[PDB]
Order: C-alpha cells, then structure tokens, then sequence
C-alpha cells in the first residue's frame, strides 16, 4: 500500500518517515518505487537515493547496504549514509580530489582496491551534495 | 543595615548597625580596603566614622587621610 | 557555671524537681580557667590549657548526677578548637559526656526542623540491655536506612530513579518518608511559623516507625509525615492531603 | 611544617574531589554506552533476521562468499582494540598481556602475525616495543562514534579481499561483570554463512553467549545485569524478490554485518 | 588580652528605644599568618565577635576582588540586618553560589556532565563575575538589588564569561539615566515591589539590546 | 599596581601575568596526580603558557655573570610589558618553553628558539 | 649554591661549564615533570636523555680525585 | 592461666597469673566491659580480684560496684 | 659496609638492595593511592622485586619460637648473598611472595613455593 521509509545506520534510524515517490539504486543498476512496490530484496550499492514525499525530492546518500521494500516497509541498512545537501559540495570536491590523489598512489593491491571503495564512497558524497 | 557597599557583603555576610563583624585576612588580602569601602559607601546615610590604625606606617595613614580628603568622606 | 550549678542544685536536693543545667559553653568555661591559671603564674600543661584541667573538670562536672533525691540533666554546648576532638579541652568534656546530639546545616537549609543529623548524633545510652530491644532494632533499621540513603545520593541522580531495583527503590521511598516523619513542630517556634507544638512521646515514637518502616505507611505521600507529631496525625494529615488532592 | 602539613592535606582532599567526581563522570558515559547500544540494536538484529532468512531461502547451497571462503592460515591479522585513556585499572594492561600469551602460541602456526592497534594505549605499546607487524595506527578523534567502525571495516574488506591475512580475530573485552572482565577472542573472519559469532577456532556458536548489559543495583551497591530477549528469524514471506543473484547480493550485505560487529566490539570495549 | 579584646569590642553595640537608639558597630580587623586562624589572637577575636568576614590569597590572586571566603564567612546577626529587597534576592543569590560551590569539582568535566549541572555550572561562573568590585568603588543598596536581579534571575547566560562586568556597568547606567523610577521605588519603600521587578526587567531587555548591537 | 597609577595596560597584563600563574599553581597538583592528557584545551593551553611565563620572569643578571654564564641585560618596562603581551596572546605558542629561559627581551627569545631550532635541526 | 662561582674555578672550566647548574637544574625539572605527560616531542626528549648522561657522569666513587684535566 | 572468659583474649592472647598486661584503646570501645568480665570470671578460680578506679566518672564508679553486687562477685 | 672490609661481591649486592627498596620507597605515595596496576613496566618490575626483598629479608628467630611456632633458621653470608644476588637478578620471579617470608635459605624459600605449587 503506502510504504514507509525507516533507514538506518548501525547505531540510529537515520531517516524514518512515510513518504510517497523513492528512487534509490542496487547492485544490477537502477531501480525505484512507487508506493505498493512488490516483495523485494536488493542490496542497494553505494548510490544516491533520491526520496520524494509529496513536493520535494532531496537527495540522500548512502555508503551501500541492503533494501527491503516489501509490504508497507522500506528498510534501508546501510553501514553509513549522509544526506546530500548536509555535506558542502566545497569539501566535497575537496575529498573527491585527494580521494582521487590517493587512487594515483594505489600502487598495492589491497591498497587499490580500498582506494576504489574509499574513492566510490565519497565520490556518492559528492554525487548527493551539489544538487 | 549597614551598606557596606560591597554585593558579596551586603548579600551574603550582613552586617548590622550594632553587629562586630570581624574581618580576618593574610598579608594584603584587602582588608583595608574593604573597611575604606564601607566608610566611603556611608556618605549618604547618616554615621559618624571611626578609623583607628595601630602601629601603621604615617605614610599609610597619609593616603588614607589624603583619600578620604579628596573622597570628601 | 559553678553559680548557674548550684542554682539549679537546689531545685532538685530540696524541690526533686527534674532540672536541665545548659551550659553554654563548656570550652570557654575552660579557657576561663586557663586564664586564671595563666594570671595566678602556675606552669602550663599541655597545649596551653591549666595544670589542673582534669580535676577543674570534674569538680563541675559530678555535681551533675541523679541523687536519691533529684537529678540534674546537663545539656552543654561543646566546641572544639582547631578541629581538635584530641585537644585537651574536647578530650576531657568528651571523656564526660554521655551522648551527643549533632546539629547540621544541611537540615537547616532544607526545612527538616529540627536539624539534628541521626547519623552524626550518637548515644552510649542506646544500649539494648538499656533501651529495649524493640527500640534498639528499630533505630538500627532506621540509621541503616537513611545510611543507605546517603550512600544512594549520588547514585540514584545519575541512574534515573525508576533504574534501580526494588529494594533500593523502597530503601529511598521509606528513606524519605522517615526523613519527614522526623521533622516536628515546634512549642515554642509556633510564634514564627504557626503549627501548633507537639509532644511525643517513645511509645508514639517507636510505633511510628515501625509502622512506616515495617511497609505498612508505604502507600502514603512524603508530605503527609512532614512537621507531624505522631503517626495517628500522620494518617490524619494524609487523609486531608489525599482529599484536597481528589478535588 | 605546619604550612606544609596543611598544604598537602588541602592536596589530598583536592584529589578526594578531583577523583571522586570522575567517579560520577564514568558512571554517566558507562549509562551513556548502555543507552547507544541498545539503540544500535536494531540493525544488527534485523540483520541478523535477513541474514537467517538468506540460509533459509538459498538451503545454503547457493553460496560462494569472498567473506566466507577459507584459504588455510598462513598470515593472521589479530585486532588489538585498546582504550584510549589511563588510569583505568589494568584493562589495558590484561588484553596487553593476553595478546602476548595469544600471539606466543600462534607464532608458530601462523608465522607472520599481523596486529591491528585499536586505540591510543595499544598505539604507544607496539611503537615502544620493535615493531609488531601493524597495517594501520588506529586512533580516536572524532572517528570512535563512526569513523572508527568505518575504518575497521575497510581495513579488513581490503585485507580479506586479497586472501593473505585469512582468520582475522578481535581482541575486546565485553563488560560481562562491572568489577571484573577479561578479553575475548571472536573469530570476525571468515564471516559465516549462519550469524553465529565465531567462537575459539570458529566451531562455537556465540549467539547465546553474547549479551546486553545494562545498570541498575543490587541492595548494597550498583552493578551490571545481564539482560536479553533474542529469538531465531521468521520466514518473512520467502516470495520476496532478488534484484540480483544472491551470491553477490549476500557478498554486498556481508559488509553491513562485518560493520555493525565491530562498532558493538568497540561499544563494548568502551 | 581576651579580658582586654571582650571589654574593647562589647564597648560597641545597639543602644535601647528609651536610650536614643545609638549604636556602634565594630568593624576591626585582624591579620592571621600562614592561614592559622586557630591561632591565639584570631580564635579571641573570633569567639568574641558576631560575625567573621574571611579573606582569601588564593582567591585574590585569582582575580576574585574582594577577595572574600564564601563559605567560611558568618554573621549571626544575618538576614534580620538586611532590606528586605536584599533579602528577596540574597536568597536566591545565596542557593545558587551553594549550588555552584558543589559543583566547582566538575568545571573540568564541563563536556560530559548533564546540561542542567552544566547551565548550574554556567550560572555560577556568571554569578563569579557579577561579585567582583573595582577597587574603594562602593555601590549602593539599590544598585546592589539590580545587579543581584540580574543575576539570579538568568539574564547573563548570553553574554561570555568576560563581558559580564562591562555589561553590568553599563546596565546600572542606563537604568539610571532612563527608569529613575526604580531607585525612588526602593529608597521609598525598601521592598522588591512587582512594578519595580517589572521594571527591571524591561531596563535589563532594553539594555542587553542596544549592547549587543554595540 | 593600581590602574591610575601604572597605565590600564600594565595593570591589565599584570593580573592578566599572575591569573595565569595562579591557574597554574591550583592545577599543578591535580596535574601530578591525574597526568596531563586528561585536561581541557583550554587548562593545557594555561598550563603550556604559564610555564613558558615562569621561563620568562627568568633574566640574566648584570652580576651574577659568574653564576650563569650569560651576560647580564637590561630590559625595560615596554620591551616587558610587550613580550608578556605576546607571550599571554600566544603568538609564541610554538615556540619552545626553553627558549624563554636566561632572555632579557622577547626578540632574544625569538632568536633563542631559533638557535634551539637549528640545533635540533643538525 | 656557591656563592663565589667562576670565580672558584680556572678559565678552562668555566668556559666548558659555566651554564651547567642552571641547565642541570633546568633538565632537573623538565625530567621531573615529563613524567606526567605521555609522549613527548623529540627536542625534549634529547634533552631529557642528555640530561640523564649528565646524571651518570657525576658518579664518583670513594677515595677517588679527578684532576682538572680529567674534570675539564 | 588466669581465665579472662573471653573467646578472643583465651585464644590469642594467654593471660597468665602474675603477667602484667596492658588494655588499650579509644575512648568508649569496652575496657571496663572487659575488666568488669575478667574480674566476674574469677568466681570459680581462687584468686581474690582488685579493681581501682583513677578519676573516673562517680556514675561509672557506682555502676560497676552495683554489678558486683548484683553477681556477689 | 666497605668493600676493603666485607668483599666486592657481599658490597655490590648490598648496594643493589639498597637501590631497588629505595625505588619502592620513593613509589610508596603513588601506589598508595593509585596501586600498582598505574606504573611503568620497569617500575612495577622494581615493585615486585622490592616485594620479594623485603619479606626474604625476613628470617624466623630461635627465640621467637614460641610466639611463631616455626623453627628458627640460621643463615650466614655465604647463603645470605647467593640468595640476595638470586632474587635482584630475577631467575627466582616465577615464585610467590610468601615463599619467602620466614624463611633462612632461599633453598627452603624454594622448598615452600614448591609446596604452594602442590596445593594447587
Ligand atoms: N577589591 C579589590 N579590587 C581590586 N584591587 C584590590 C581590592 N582590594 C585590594 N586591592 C589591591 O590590593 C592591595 C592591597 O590592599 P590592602 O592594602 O587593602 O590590603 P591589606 O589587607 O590592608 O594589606 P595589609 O594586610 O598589608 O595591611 C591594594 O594595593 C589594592 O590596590
Ligand atoms: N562486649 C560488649 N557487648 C555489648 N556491649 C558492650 C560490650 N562492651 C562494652 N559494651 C558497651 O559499650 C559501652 C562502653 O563500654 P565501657 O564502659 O567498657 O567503655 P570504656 O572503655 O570504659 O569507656 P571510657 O573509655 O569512656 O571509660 C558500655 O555502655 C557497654 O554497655
């Protein structure tokens, strides 16, 4: 029917409205909902998630998790999230440079791929904060 | 009362007219300068002042004779 | 204070009218006498105090009995100098006195009147082979109680009063409600306040308690035991208090 | 001298005070921990529920997990985690001692052993001593609430991701009892297919061994009590919908449970 | 010499209605060493007279002029000696520095205490700045009632630990150029009257604005 | 040390000078006890200056020559009244505490810290 | 103390150490007070040792002179 | 032996005939108490008990001679 | 004690006692308050030891026999050195505290740890 948002990080409930109109990620791509959206569970990547209540879409982010948007809920674990206009697209920019400064210098393996998880992470950062 | 002129005083230690409030200290803690306080608070009202120095430099009984002088009190 | 001891002498070897002798106070008294000694050039003691401190002492001090005829009750204000219970002067008093009631500022500021702390007043005369036992487990489960209390000040703030468990939970309860009943109005302190004053005596006295602290009273409100006499009014004022609070 | 008698009896008592209000300070940040631990109960425990969901549906047989597959331990990544402050008894002091007995009995078996120091304690610890095999210094300011759980997280995703530093096991004391409590051993990887914490070796389940302690007061005294509800997942209507293979959607949600373990070890700890 | 202080010292006291009503009180002074007010002379001067006004180095070397013990000072006369304006807000005034002076052992741990012993902490140390006095500038009853109000009452929990003083002064001034009403209200009466408590509080608003425009 | 007498300036530096000192004196002993990190931004930053304060009541004297080493200076009331100034602003807050130690001036202090910083730097 | 100080000693001493009692003292606190803190920065920390090497050259054992050589 | 009665002392501390030994402490902790019970404790044996009180209170004084009537000891 | 009188090796020992009781004297007010878990791995080293020193200085009297109950011990410096070279140089850390209060030799403080060990 009309579903509700309770996202949360590890300690708090981040988020925890009934809003109508969410579009958030996964892993095989894009997906959204609409309200009544079916028996579902999809791990949502590292990827903005737009939620729109009636008048107003803004962006959240999120660190990557796990979604459940089955009967009148919307679960969203995520291991950190942090919403987009909250984090100033300056800084942002910022960590995305030394982010990709730090991408350079992944010479190690285990490095390297750290350095593409940290550079995704904060690259969704920045993909919610200047919008 | 007594207006001493001090908050801390008047607020928290009243003295009376008729009271021996003693005042106890080290070495330069202010304890003439509270009692110049107290005389120089009580102009308005009308009291009868009373300073006796006992074995005091002339020099000390100087400035507070010249402050009380220029006070007016 | 050998004037004030013969006065009050006569009243019970002729009158055996129960006299109550307040000295006020027994340190300067025996500073008096450090002076006259100092005066009249005889060596010092110790401290500073007269030669003869102990026996000045007593010489005051045995007169105050309970002859065959009477008895004197000496109710003397002490002070010790330089925090001393050891000084001369407080060790020899103390070595006199028989019980001790201590008033603190504490019950003061609140408004438990009147302010007699029952942990740092203390007697020799609650004895159970004196007292009676009843009496004696009473005012121990009493001072274990608001012992308790003082030991749970800190803690129940910090831990929110409902997180404690039910045994301290009712320690603090009956705790407050034997720290009212304490209060008492006054005879003679009805001119400023206007409770009338009150008498009560060690029947009223133990029944009370026991019944407060037996959890019997314990569904009554901390002001109905505050500035009461006895546990009968105690019921009375709680009954009043639970009307006025229906309505 | 009397002057200095009185001054170092004003001393004392100035340390009485100083010592005993600290005494009323710790005892709100231990009711401050107890009140977030019970509020980061619930993403772990849905986890937990989704988590036992998943080898109810796929009959765990549809499973080939990064964070599960185990490759024999030839390097082993111990986690030192180590309070920041002092004077605080010998907590330090025991898992800095337990990590020495624990690392002179592995020494032989997994012949690189690499500690992670957890803390500022552990951080002065392995600089004066020369030098333990240590992937990254952490240290708290500002990261312990988020951060820290975070940063754990990645250094472990990206030293198991590489499969050389396989049996990664944390060193925390859970506060089992106020007055007494010792530092555990939990195995965190190879995370497990079914949410059973990883025990000695990993053969124990610690489901039931793990618990929630919160305040309150024995007669005398105030003391911890172990306090805990847990039941086993429902189905949740397994009619529910995968958007991907669930082998790599359990490999995306494994990350949410290596995180939520380690930030309820360091509220532990804490 | 305590036959010598008592006969000096009972020499000043209140005379009786049919005497004149004269009084004399005895302010003297003495000097104690070391701290050792057990001493011989100090502990004579102390059991003879009523009250006892403690200095302390410590404090004045910390900046707390008149360098005054809050808590060691007495006076047996007490708040019968006292305007009953000044005894409205002394007992407010004096619940609170109690408060604070229980509390001083928990300054440090100012980021982790409670927000209600955090803001008794933060009115306390207002309450500091507000009883400190320049030097021999003496202040009158009324004068000492607005700055005792505006304490108490929780109008200094804005301004920073250091502007307090100035903006004190500064609100004493304004009061007196612009409500002469308050002052006339008080030598009249020598109560704490709800008009001159409003009053006061409007001077205090219209006080703290134009200041904090600066 | 009254106001009309010194200037305001040297009053105020002056009770600025010994409030620290104080703070200092009151805390040290806590210090001792409990240890140095457990203390507020703001009671290590006092701590650090009054220190460095200590340091710098110290001077070299024009005859205790065969005592210290150094030669004696001179120092006026302005070059001390400006160097503890600064000392209590904390420009100087980086500099070392011992540079601060055997200076008349403030600008020899600064030359000392940078000496102690070659020094450390060979 | 000495209340004649270089002038108690030859040119060759004092010019190896005339600052030494302020300094020693110095280092006396600046070693007795780093105990409290935990980790300390690298110039104190040379200092601190340095001083200690000072601490164990005034050793001298019973019956034993030093000459001004030796001493310088 | 000289039999005290008591647990503590005939445990630990043998108190034999014609060995001086020595009762101390604070003010109020139960030297009298003991004395009174060794002197009481001595009905059976054949030693003769003395008890002299210096400067003690007259209350005191009449209360342990009441309790030796009262025992016959 | 002078080595020219008593022997390099009895003045040596005698000075390291000497050093290590000294250290735990001076540590006395801080583990007074704060106990011995606060110090330094060196300073509750010097801690132990100085524990183990001070009750092995302790030796049961022939004359105190009938207020302890156990045999008194003779031991003379050709035992008393050995064992005081043995507990500074730390071989003897393992064993308790009490294996050497009221004991003559450090063999029968071995002896007795040896027995606080079989009661498990
Ligand atoms: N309330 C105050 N505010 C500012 N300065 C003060 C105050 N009280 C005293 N002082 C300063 O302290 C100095 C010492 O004051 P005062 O001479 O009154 O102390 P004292 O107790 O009389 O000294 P002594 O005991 O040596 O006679 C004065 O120079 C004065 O400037
Ligand atoms: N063993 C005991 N059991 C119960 N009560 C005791 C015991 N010993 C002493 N008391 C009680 O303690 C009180 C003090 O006892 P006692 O008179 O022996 O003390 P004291 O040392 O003589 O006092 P002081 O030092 O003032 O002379 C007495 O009232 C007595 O009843």
């Amino acid at each position: 029917m009309t579903l509700n948002l309770c996202v949360l990080t590890p300690n708090r409930s981040i988020w925890n409205s009934e809003v109508k109109e969410i579009i958030l990620s996964t892993n095989s791509g894009q997906i959204g909902v609409l309200p009544n959206h079916a028996p579902t569970a999809t791990a949502v990547d590292i990827g903005i998630l737009r939620i729109r209540l009636n008048d107003q879409w803004l962006t959240l982010a999120l660190m990557g998790g796990f979604a459940r948007i089955g009967n009148n809920e919307i679960t969203i674990l995520v291991n950190d999230a942090e919403r987009g206009s909250d984090i100033d697209p300056q800084e942002a920019q910022q960590t995305l440079e030394i982010a990709e400064a730090n991408l350079r210098k992944a010479e190690g393996k285990r490095q390297k791929i750290e350095a593409n998880l940290a550079l995704r992470r904060a690259r969704t950062r920045v993909e919610a904060s200047n919008t | 009362p007594l207006q001493t002129g001090l908050i801390a005083i008047d607020a928290m230690i009243p003295v009376g007219r008729g009271q021996r409030e003693l005042i106890i200290g080290d070495r330069q803690t202010g304890k003439t300068a509270v009692a110049t306080d107290t005389i120089l608070n009580q102009q308005g009202q009308n009291v009868i002042c009373v300073y006796v120095a006992i074995g005091q430099k002339a020099s000390s009984v100087a400035q507070v004779v010249t402050n009380f002088q220029e006070r007016g009190a | 204070g050998l004037t004030a001891l013969t006065m009050a002498e006569y009243f019970r070897d002729v009158n055996e009218q129960d006299v109550l002798l307040f000295i006020d106070n027994i340190f300067r008294f025996v500073q008096a006498g450090s002076e006259v000694s100092a005066l009249l050039g005889r060596m010092p003691s110790a401290v500073g105090y007269q030669p003869t401190l102990s026996t000045e002492m007593g010489s005051l001090q045995e007169r105050i009995t309970s002859t065959k005829e009477g008895s004197i009750t000496s109710i003397q204000a002490v002070y010790v100098p330089a925090d001393d219970l050891t000084d001369p002067a407080p060790a020899t008093t103390f070595a006199h006195l028989d019980a001790t009631t201590v008033l603190s500022r504490g019950l003061a500021a609140k408004g438990i009147y009147p302010a007699v702390d029952p942990l740092d007043s203390t007697s020799t005369m609650l004895q159970p082979r004196i007292v009676g036992e009843e009496h004696y487990e009473i005012a121990q489960r009493v001072k274990e109680t608001l012992q308790r209390y003082k030991e749970l000040q800190d803690i129940i703030a910090i831990l929110g009063l409902d997180e404690l468990s039910e045994e301290d939970r009712l320690t603090v309860a009956r705790a407050r409600k034997i720290e009212r009943f304490l209060s008492q109005p006054f005879f003679v302190a009805e001119v400023f306040t206007g409770s009338p004053g009150k008498y009560v005596g060690l029947a009223e006295t133990i029944r009370g308690f026991q019944l407060i602290l037996s959890g019997e009273l314990d569904s009554l409100p901390e002001q109905a035991f505050y500035l009461v006499g006895n546990i009968d009014e105690a019921t009375a004022k709680a009954m009043n208090l639970e009307m006025e609070s229906k309505l | 001298n009397l002057r200095e008698l009185r001054d170092r009896i004003g001393s004392v008592k100035n340390t009485q005070k100083i010592t005993e209000a600290m005494k009323l300070v710790a005892a709100a940040k231990v009711r401050r921990a107890q009140e977030a631990v019970v509020n980061g109960r619930p993403f772990s425990e849905t986890l937990v529920e989704v988590l036992y969901n998943m080898n109810e549906q796929l009959q765990t047989e549809d499973v080939d997990v990064p964070l599960t597959k185990i490759r024999t331990v030839k390097k082993v990544a111990l986690m030192v985690v180590t309070g920041d402050r002092g004077l605080c008894g010998g907590f330090n002091n025991m898992l800095l001692k337990k990590a020495e007995s624990r690392i002179a009995e592995l020494k032989k078996l997994g012949v690189d052993y690499t500690i992670i120091s957890i803390g500022k304690k552990g951080n002065t610890y392995f600089i004066r001593r020369p030098e333990i095999p240590v992937d990254r210094y952490f240290d708290g300011t500002n990261l312990p609430t988020a951060k820290e759980a975070q940063a754990i997280a990645d250094d472990v995703f990206s030293l198991f991701v590489s499969e050389e530093v396989d049996k990664v096991e944390m060193l925390y004391t859970k506060f089992v009892s106020l007055v007494k409590s010792d530092p555990v051993i939990h195995t965190l990887l190879p995370l497990s297919p079914k949410g059973e914490i990883c025990d000695i070796n990993g053969k124990c389940v610690d489901a039931a061994e793990d618990e929630l302690f919160r305040l309150t007061t024995k007669e005398g005294k105030l003391t911890v009590e172990r306090d805990m509800i847990k039941t086993e997942t429902p189905a949740f209507s397994p009619i529910l919908e995968f958007e991907q293979d669930p082998a790599q959607i359990l490999d995306a949600l494994l990350p949410l449970y290596l995180n939520s373990q380690i930030l309820r070890a360091l509220q532990e700890s804490l | 010499v305590f036959y010598l202080h008592s006969r000096l010292l009972e020499r000043a006291a209140k005379l009786s209605s049919l005497l004149g009503e004269g009084s004399m009180t005895a302010l003297p002074i003495v000097e104690t060493q070391a701290g050792d007010v057990s001493a011989y002379i100090p502990t004579n001067v102390i059991s003879i007279t009523d009250g006892q006004i403690f200095l302390s180095a410590d404090l004045f070397n910390a900046g707390i002029r008149p360098a005054i013990n809050v808590g060691i000072s007495v006076s047996r006369v007490g708040s019968a000696a006292q305007i009953k304006a000044m005894k409205k807000v002394a007992g407010k005034l004096k619940l609170e520095l109690a408060q604070f002076a229980e509390l001083e052992a928990f300054a440090q741990f100012a980021s982790d205490l409670d927000k209600a012993t955090q803001n008794q902490l933060a009115r306390g140390q207002r309450l500091r700045e507000l009883l400190k006095q320049p030097q021999s500038a003496p202040l009158t009853v009324e004068e000492q009632v607005m700055t005792i109000y505006t304490g108490t009452n929780g109008y200094l929990d804005s301004l920073e630990l250091d502007q307090v003083r100035k903006y004190l002064v500064e609100l004493r001034t304004y009061v007196k150029t612009n409500k002469p009403e308050f002052q006339e209200i008080i030598s009249s009466t020598k109560t704490f009257t709800e008009e001159a408590e409003a009053l006061l509080k409007e001077a205090i608003q219209e006080q703290m604005e134009r200041f904090l425009l600066q």
